[PDB]
């Protein structure tokens, strides 16, 4: 029975599966800049 | 009572050290400086849950030095080896189903 | 040479020696020249409170021997 | 669906933690062991309906052992009347209720 | 009087503490990194002066600029300098950090790091020896020793 | 009855009405659930120590172990919800109205 | 079984020591002659009070004094 | 005052529960539940549950609330009216209950409650050379055989269940 | 009189933590073929004083914090737990003689990860929080083997009482019946205090210790001195636990000298391990816990349960 409140309701998907609806980027540098110190690394980490 | 006095004294000395370490370097007026979700990992949460469940198994294991004093020693030894074996079986299922991977 | 580290180790060793020696001397000063009574179990506390009541001075460490009976 | 498997097989899975009057480690008595033993040995075998109206005195003594409501209410009455008589000045406390009498043992 | 004496002895205490516990951040940009690493090597050994090797850049006292500052790393230099807690000092090590050096006329080199940060000690060389850098560190300590922060505070 | 039992039961009801009135976060709901467990732990422990009922001294430990494993299950549910929707909000869990 | 044992002792000796120590801990108390004495010592440790018996007239094994001959003895524990 | 120590710790306990249950954020709610667990542990310790209070610290605060703060740190973001209003609401309800049960030595919310210090209800005897609480917990291995079986089975199943539902497949 | 005893515990703790920095820099100096500090004091003895006065008048760094309250409470909790871990330590007499001192220390050390967690929350950087969660997962991982090794050793002690553990070791050091427990204990306490080769926050294998990152952090001296109080305390606890000394009840100073010398040697062993090895990768010390230490710890736990039963050597409760 359609009402004003239950008006926007669509039926669920047929397989009852909904759409799902990234990875880290690190701008890296050497810890103590004694040895290298002049390195820049743009990482793309996945954890 | 003496425990509460000692806890209050340790808390007081710690708070005094923290209050000094925040307010003593504010004595020297400095040049006021005017220039100018996190990614989820499943393994980080899984190592914490594995910790929690093995810690509950440890909570079962903690009354053993009192449990050896019993007169029902055969039952006690059976259940003691059984709890340590179930902890080992939890570890083996955590092993073999790729649960301890990339934080091994 | 390597014996130059021994003044710092000696100062740190004196600083670790102070707490234990301190608590032993304070336990002997607060308890009539003897060890502090250890009451982990309620029987030990019962005997200790009985000592406090029989000593007459509200102090468990005042020991009453055979001079207290007739 | 109380499938009484324990009484059927003779196993004791949880009857040991069930009451306070059971076998305890190192024979430690519960603080209301006698009251619970009296209420259980009263109410045994006669069912709940007869047990609520025929073993009422044993259960009341046992509930008042557990909760100590009548004891604390009685001490409240005595302590309030004592404090009223102290405030009115019509009562003095004895030396053995002030720490002045070198206790018994 | 009495207050001048008290602020003089307190200057002596805090200057002693700050010079005798220098924690260096090193911009090891170029060849002078190798010679600072020799100044921390067991012969010269900065750590016996209180000058710890590989200190944290977040809690460092002196920024040792040891190498060629290029135009591409000048804002990173200034950013690390701006993240330093005061009192912060800067030792400029070597000719390229002092004045451009061998790359003075380059299109891509900052002609001395003093165009970017204030410099306290200029240590000359290509590279200056590890002994010469330790000389510059001890001259920085002498410069801290004659500071008058509380005496000038008292006289204002 | 005793005066501390009032406060421990009132703590249970405070964490109950916290758990029965969500704001946004499912984590705060789980915090209220384990506060309910904490108040139950303290209340059972005070009864069992007061009664000198010896064998039920192992009861609050079994309560703690089972309900902390329950809490681990709930945190894993929250983690799967957070990996679905990005947050742990209970207003994102509304697909089952239709 | 000798090839597998040397192979797992070459590849995973921590697990071999683990299963060996665990297997000894399982099967060893049933083979030890002193496992009896653990039970004997735990049941001989007097936590409670030895609540005495009313002498009805026929209890020949129960002593009348602690230093009497009859009764349970711990000479096996003094000697071992 | 000092005879009311368990009562004062229980008041701090209820204040901490009104604190986190009003739900400012799961971070501060976790902090309030930590302080509440500590003071409720002190309540347990002042009856002679020394092992059970150390079980609170070691297990509850030590493992489980650490895992709650850990999982909160992975699910909240680091940088109201209703929280502070419900906080002072619960605080006023609790202090009105305190005031009634103190001025009257009696109250009835759901049950009747004494107003004296809960020192009154203790035992006047000893336990000898053991703790009764320690021996009752030690009997988990000689008397709680079925209890150990079902607890260990639930924990093993719990490990299996967490590895199932966090797998995503 | 009791407050005198509390202060003569806790103030020499801070002085020993001060001079442990000197002992560390010197002993790491001579092992690295150089000297440690010898300029600031005679033989370097004024280096902790100068360094502490320097750290206490240094500016709060640059940035602001996400949560003021946890930024304050994390050093308070760290120092409070680092000071309360010392009060049941029997040396030969504990300050607070409790029946459950072992379980007290295990619980208060389990509470120590909240300082790391709240300092990760209180920083503004979302990368420092990730580093804090890695550190929390490390510390809670090695607390498992701390608990089980500690339980396995206490099965020969009879109780959780720390003062009984002097009586237990009157005939032999307890490292002789339990040396695999002792070495996994020592390495697990090493991995507890974030100490090299397990120091991933203070080193590399870290997403945030990477030179010109954000993250307002606390005053470094407080967490540092809490950490060194924990290092000296865990070495004293290992000394009590496995290398317990002779105690004459009429001469307590003999036990105090003996456990002090052993605790100094064991803290220098921490210093000598950190100057000898490279660092683990994070999953390598997760491997070392979960796949290496925990199987042997469970196996030796079964062994130390069943072993006093089969040898008729069950220790007394009292
Ligand atoms: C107990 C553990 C160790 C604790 C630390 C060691 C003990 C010593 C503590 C006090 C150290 C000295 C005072 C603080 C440092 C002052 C340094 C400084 O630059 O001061 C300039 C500051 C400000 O000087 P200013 O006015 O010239 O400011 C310079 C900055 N501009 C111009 C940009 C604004 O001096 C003061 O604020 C004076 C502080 C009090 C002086 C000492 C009084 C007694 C203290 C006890
Ligand atoms: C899986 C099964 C593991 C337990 C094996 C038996 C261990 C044991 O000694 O049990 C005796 C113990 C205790 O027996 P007991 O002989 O010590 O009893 C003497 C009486 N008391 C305890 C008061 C000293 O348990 C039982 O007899 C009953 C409980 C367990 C029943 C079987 C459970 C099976 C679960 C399958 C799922
Ligand atoms: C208390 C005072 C101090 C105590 C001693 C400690 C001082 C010495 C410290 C040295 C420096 C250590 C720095 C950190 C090192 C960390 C790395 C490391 O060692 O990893 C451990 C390594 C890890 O393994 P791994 O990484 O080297 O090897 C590869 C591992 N797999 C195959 C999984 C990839 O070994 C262990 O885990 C051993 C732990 C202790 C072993 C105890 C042995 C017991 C033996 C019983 C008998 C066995 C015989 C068979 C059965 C017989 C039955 C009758
Ligand atoms: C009313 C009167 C009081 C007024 C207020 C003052 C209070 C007292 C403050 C301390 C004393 C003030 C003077 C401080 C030192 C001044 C003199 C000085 O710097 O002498 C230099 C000398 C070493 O010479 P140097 O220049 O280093 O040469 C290199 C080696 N050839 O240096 C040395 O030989 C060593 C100098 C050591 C400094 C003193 C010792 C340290 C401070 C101890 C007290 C404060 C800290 C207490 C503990 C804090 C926590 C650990
Ligand atoms: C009568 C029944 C209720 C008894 C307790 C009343 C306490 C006072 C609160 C009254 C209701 C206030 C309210 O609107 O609560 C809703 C709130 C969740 O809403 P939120 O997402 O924060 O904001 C959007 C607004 N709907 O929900 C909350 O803030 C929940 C907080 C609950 C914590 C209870 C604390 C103790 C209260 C007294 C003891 C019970
Ligand atoms: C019976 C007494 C009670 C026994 C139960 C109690 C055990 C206590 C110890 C707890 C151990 C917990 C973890 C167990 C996990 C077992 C599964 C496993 O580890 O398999 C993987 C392993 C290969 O390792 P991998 O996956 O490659 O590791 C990464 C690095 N390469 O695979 C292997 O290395 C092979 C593992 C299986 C074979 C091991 C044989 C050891 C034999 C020792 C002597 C006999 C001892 C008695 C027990 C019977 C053993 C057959
Ligand atoms: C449990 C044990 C704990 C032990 C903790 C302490 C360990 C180290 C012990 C001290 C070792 C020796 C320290 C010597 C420091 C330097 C003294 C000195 O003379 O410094 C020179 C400086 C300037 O003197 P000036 O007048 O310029 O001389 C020119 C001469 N024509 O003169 C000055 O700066 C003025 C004088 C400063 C003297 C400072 C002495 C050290 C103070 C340290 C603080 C703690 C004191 C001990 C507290 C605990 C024990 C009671
Ligand atoms: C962020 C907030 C601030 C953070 C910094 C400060 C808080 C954290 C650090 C403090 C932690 C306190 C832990 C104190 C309890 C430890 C357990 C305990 O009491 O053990 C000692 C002892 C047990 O041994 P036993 O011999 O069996 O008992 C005596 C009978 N003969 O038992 C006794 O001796 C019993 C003595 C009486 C009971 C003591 C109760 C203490 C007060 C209540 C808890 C206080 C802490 C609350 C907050 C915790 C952290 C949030
Ligand atoms: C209350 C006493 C405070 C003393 C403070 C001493 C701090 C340590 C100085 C040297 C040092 C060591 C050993 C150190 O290990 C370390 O971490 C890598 C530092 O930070 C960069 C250090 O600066
Ligand atoms: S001043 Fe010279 S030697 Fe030094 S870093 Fe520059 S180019 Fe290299």
């Amino acid at each position: 029975y359609p009402t004003k409140e239950t008006a926007h309701w669509k039926p669920p998907p047929w397989n009852d599966v909904d759409p799902p609806k990234s990875n880290l980027t690190l701008n890296f540098g050497p810890q103590h800049p004694a040895a290298h110190g002049v390195l820049r690394l743009v990482m793309e980490l996945s954890g | 009572m003496n425990l509460m006095i000692t806890l209050l004294t340790n808390f007081t000395l710690a708070t005094l050290l923290v209050t000094i370490a925040f307010w003593l370097p504010q004595l020297n007026v400095y040049s006021e400086k005017t220039s100018p979700r996190l990614p989820f990992s499943m393994k980080f949460f899984l190592v914490a849950i594995t910790f929690l469940l093995f810690d509950l198994e440890i909570a079962l294991l903690l009354p053993l030095p009192w449990a050896s004093q019993t007169t029902n020693l055969n039952t006690m030894l059976t259940m003691a080896l059984l709890l340590i074996f179930l902890l080992a079986v939890s570890l083996a299922y955590e092993w073999t189903q790729k649960g301890l991977e990339w934080t091994e | 040479m390597w014996f130059e580290v021994l003044p710092g180790i000696a100062v740190m060793g004196v600083c670790l020696f102070i707490p234990g020696m301190a608590t032993a001397r304070i336990h002997r000063f607060s308890n009539g020249g003897r060890e502090k009574r250890v009451a982990h179990y309620s029987y030990q506390w019962y005997l200790m409170e009985r000592d406090r009541r029989v000593s007459g001075v509200n102090r468990y460490y005042v020991s009453k021997g055979l001079e207290n009976i007739d | 669906p109380f499938f009484d498997v324990q009484k059927k097989l003779g196993v004791d899975l949880d009857h040991w933690m069930t009451i306070q009057s059971a076998e305890q480690p190192h024979r430690i008595p519960a603080r209301c062991h006698a009251f619970e033993k009296e209420w259980i040995e009263c109410a045994h075998g006669i069912g709940s309906i007869r047990a609520e109206k025929e073993c009422k005195i044993e259960f009341e003594d046992f509930r008042e052992c557990l909760l100590r409501q009548k004891t604390m209410k009685r001490l409240n009455a005595i302590k309030r009347q004592r404090d009223k008589l102290i405030k009115e000045g019509k009562y003095t406390p004895p030396p053995h209720h002030s720490g002045q009498e070198d206790l018994r043992p | 009087s009495r207050g001048e004496y008290v602020v003089a002895k307190l200057d002596d205490l805090i200057n002693w503490a700050r010079r005798s516990s220098l924690w260096p951040m090193t911009f090891g940009l170029a060849c002078c990194a190798v010679e600072m690493m020799h100044m921390a090597a067991p012969r010269y050994d900065m750590d016996r002066f209180g000058v710890v090797f590989r200190a944290s850049p977040r809690q460092s006292d002196v920024m040792i600029v040891a190498g060629t500052l290029t135009n591409k790393m000048a804002p990173a230099l200034r950013k690390v300098y701006d993240q330093m807690p005061e009192p912060r000092y800067v030792v400029s090590m070597g000719s390229c950090a002092n004045g451009g050096g061998y790359y003075h006329y380059s299109y891509s080199v900052v002609r001395g790091c003093d165009r970017i940060v204030p410099v306290d000690i200029y240590v000359p060389g290509c590279p200056p020896t590890a002994e010469a850098l330790l000389y510059g560190i001890l001259q920085l300590q002498k410069k801290i020793k004659r500071e008058k922060r509380l005496r000038i505070w008292y006289r204002r | 009855m005793s005066l501390v039992y009032m406060n421990i039961m009132m703590a249970f009801t405070v964490s109950l009405t916290g758990l029965l009135m969500y704001r946004s976060h499912l984590m705060s709901s789980l915090l209220c659930l384990e506060g309910m467990m904490l108040s139950l732990f303290i209340l059972a422990t005070l009864m069992i120590l007061n009664s000198h009922f010896t064998l039920a001294s192992m009861m609050p430990i079994i309560l703690l172990v089972f309900a902390a494993c329950e809490a681990a299950l709930g945190l894993s549910l929250l983690v799967m919800v957070s990996n679905t929707y990005g947050t742990d909000y209970v207003q994102n869990l509304n697909l089952l109205q239709c | 079984v000798a090839a597998f044992l040397k192979n797992v002792w070459a590849k995973e000796p921590v697990l071999v020591a683990s299963f060996a120590i665990a297997g000894l801990a399982v099967i060893l108390p049933t083979l030890s002659p002193y496992t009896k004495y653990s039970l004997m010592i735990n049941r001989a440790t007097p936590y409670n009070y030895p609540v005495p018996l009313r002498d009805d007239g026929n209890m020949p094994d129960v002593p009348s004094h602690p230093q009497d001959p009859q009764g349970p003895s711990l000479e096996w524990l003094k000697r071992l | 005052m000092m005879t009311y120590i368990v009562f004062i710790l229980s008041i701090i306990f209820v204040m901490g529960f009104v604190g986190f249950s009003s739900k400012p954020s799961p971070i501060y709610g976790g902090l309030g539940l930590i302080v509440s667990g500590g003071v409720g542990c002190g309540i347990v310790l002042n009856f002679g549950g020394s092992f059970l209070g150390l079980m609170v610290f070691l297990i509850y605060l030590g493992g489980m609330m650490v895992v709650f703060g850990y999982t909160t740190a992975m699910a909240t973001e680091q940088y109201n009216k209703v929280v502070l209003g419900t906080f002072i609401t619960g605080l006023l309800m609790e202090f009105l209950m305190v005031y009634y049960v103190l001025k009257d030595k009696e109250v009835e919310i759901v049950f009747k409650f004494n107003g004296m210090g809960d020192w009154v209800i203790y035992d006047t005897g000893d336990s000898g050379f053991f703790s009764e609480e320690a021996m009752g917990i030690a009997a988990l291995y000689s008397y709680g055989t079925w209890l150990v079986i079902v607890t260990g089975w639930s924990l093993l199943i719990g490990v299996v269940v967490i590895m199932e539902i966090t797998r995503g497949n | 009189m009791f407050m005198i005893n509390v202060l003569t515990l806790i103030i020499p703790i801070l002085l020993a933590v001060a001079f442990l920095t000197l002992v560390e820099r010197k002993v790491l100096g001579y092992m690295q073929f150089r000297k440690g500090p010898n300029v600031v004091g005679p033989y370097g003895l004024l280096q902790p004083i100068a360094d502490a006065i320097k750290l206490f008048i240094k500016e709060p760094l640059r940035p602001a914090t996400s949560s003021i309250s946890m930024f304050i409470l994390a050093p308070i909790l760290a120092l409070t737990l680092a000071l309360t871990m010392w009060i049941p330590l029997p040396m030969p007499y504990p300050l607070i003689n409790m029946n459950l001192g072992v379980l007290f220390m295990l619980a208060m050390s389990s509470l120590a990860v909240y300082s790391i967690l709240w300092s990760g929350w209180a920083s503004n950087s979302k990368y420092a929080l990730i580093g804090a969660l890695r550190a929390v997962a490390q510390t809670i991982s090695y607390e498992v083997t701390l608990a089980i090794i500690l339980l396995s050793v206490l099965l020969m002690n009879g109780s959780f009482t720390l003062s009984t553990l002097i009586i237990t070791q009157e005939q032999v050091w307890l490292i002789f019946p339990a040396w695999p427990l002792a070495m996994m204990w020592f390495i697990s306490t090493l991995a507890e205090t974030n100490r090299a080769p397990f120091d991933l926050t203070e080193g590399e294998s870290e997403l945030v210790s990477g030179f010109n990152v954000e993250y307002a952090a606390g005053p470094f001296a407080l967490f540092f001195m809490a950490e060194y109080a924990n290092i000296i305390m865990m070495n004293i606890f290992t000394t009590t636990l496995f290398l317990g000394a002779f105690h004459n009840p009429y001469m307590p100073e003999l036990y105090t000298i003996n456990f002090t010398i052993k605790s100094l040697l064991l803290s220098i062993t921490f210093l000598w391990i950190r100057a000898s090895y490279p660092r683990f990768r994070y999953d390598q010390l997760m491997h070392l816990l979960w796949k290496n230490f925990l199987p042997l710890t469970l196996a030796l736990c079964m062994w130390h349960v069943s072993l006093p039963i089969l040898l008729s050597s069950i220790p007394p409760q009292t």
